[PDB]
């Protein structure tokens, strides 16, 4: 190791340390539930509107709206540590806080279908803390437009958990979508891909570090950014359908906020 | 706009 190299890590660290502090349920603690490698109680599985229910016990809208709208508060709560864990990216705060404000807005989706791949296999996900696994069946069983939402998400990420991320990986990668210079509207692109730079470099090294064996480890990362942007896009374009389809329901302000001039 | 937000980034 040199010195830019030892600044790079630097940053790594520096990164883990706040991704620890803002995601209560990181990788590491999801992997363990799944794999049953973990001294706490299996989660409840939920599979059917029965065991649902029973699961609730642990509104009154039908069921596929109950679920679609955990989801949002889920999100919710996850755009909240999404911000605090911004905040703590060196020189992000120092933005023109519009820019920080375009940058979250881009930025909170991609992330948390990133981190939501943490919580999945191929059979279904982790919910309400690791406390839940719901299944990826019974989520494609709810009646149209819900029956297929979740599909995109689980093919996304049997795919990018065979990169084998870790915490430590993921932190500097969330890090990296963060800080893109490309999303509509920003002010000053310049000092953001300052950072990005930064960040890219700081990842590249922690993938050679921690994954010596896994050749253009890098290379395949960057390309998922790209997919990430397919899903949000196209979940935009099912949110409009319900929408219009179902005036049941109502979209919490802060996903309205960050929706509005989406896409 | 972004109400929200702006506050989280400020608070
Ligand atoms: C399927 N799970 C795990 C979470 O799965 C999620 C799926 C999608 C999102 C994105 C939300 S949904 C929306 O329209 N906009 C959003 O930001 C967020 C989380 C459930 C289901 C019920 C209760 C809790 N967890």
């Amino acid at each position: 190791l040199n010195p830019e190299s030892a600044d790079l890590r630097a940053l790594a660290k520096h990164l883990y340390d706040s991704y620890i502090k803002s995601f209560p349920l990181t990788k590491a603690k999801a992997r363990a539930i799944l794999t049953g490698k973990t001294t706490d109680k299996s989660p409840f599985v939920i599979y059917d509107m029965n065991s649902l229910m029973m699961g609730e016990d642990k509104q009154s809208k039908e069921v596929a709206i109950r679920i679609f709208q955990g989801c949002q508060f889920r999100s919710v709560e996850a755009v909240q540590e999404i911000t605090e864990y911004a905040k703590s990216i060196p020189g992000f705060v120092n933005l023109d806080l519009n820019d920080q404000v375009t940058l979250l807005k881009y930025g909170v989706h991609e992330i948390i279908y990133t981190m939501l791949a943490s919580l999945m296999n191929k059979d279904g996900v982790l919910i309400s803390e690791g406390q839940g696994f719901m299944t990826r069946e019974f989520l494609k069983s709810l009646r149209k437009p819900f029956g297929d939402f979740m599909e995109p998400k689980f093919e996304f990420a049997v795919k990018f958990n065979a990169l084998e991320l870790d915490d430590s990986d993921l932190a500097i990668f969330i890090a990296v979508i963060i800080l893109s210079g490309d999303r509509p509207g920003l002010l000053n692109v310049k000092p953001i891909e300052d950072i990005q730079d930064n960040l890219l470099q700081a990842l590249e090294l922690q993938l050679k570090l921690n994954h010596p064996e896994s050749s253009q480890l890098f290379a395949k990362l960057l390309q998922k950014m790209t997919d990430l942007r397919q899903i949000v896009t196209e979940h935009v374009q099912l949110l409009q359908v319900i929408k219009k389809t179902e005036t049941d329901m109502s979209l919490h302000p802060l996903l309205q906020e960050i929706y509005k001039d989406l896409y | 706009r972004h109400k929200i937000l702006h506050r989280l980034l400020q608070e």
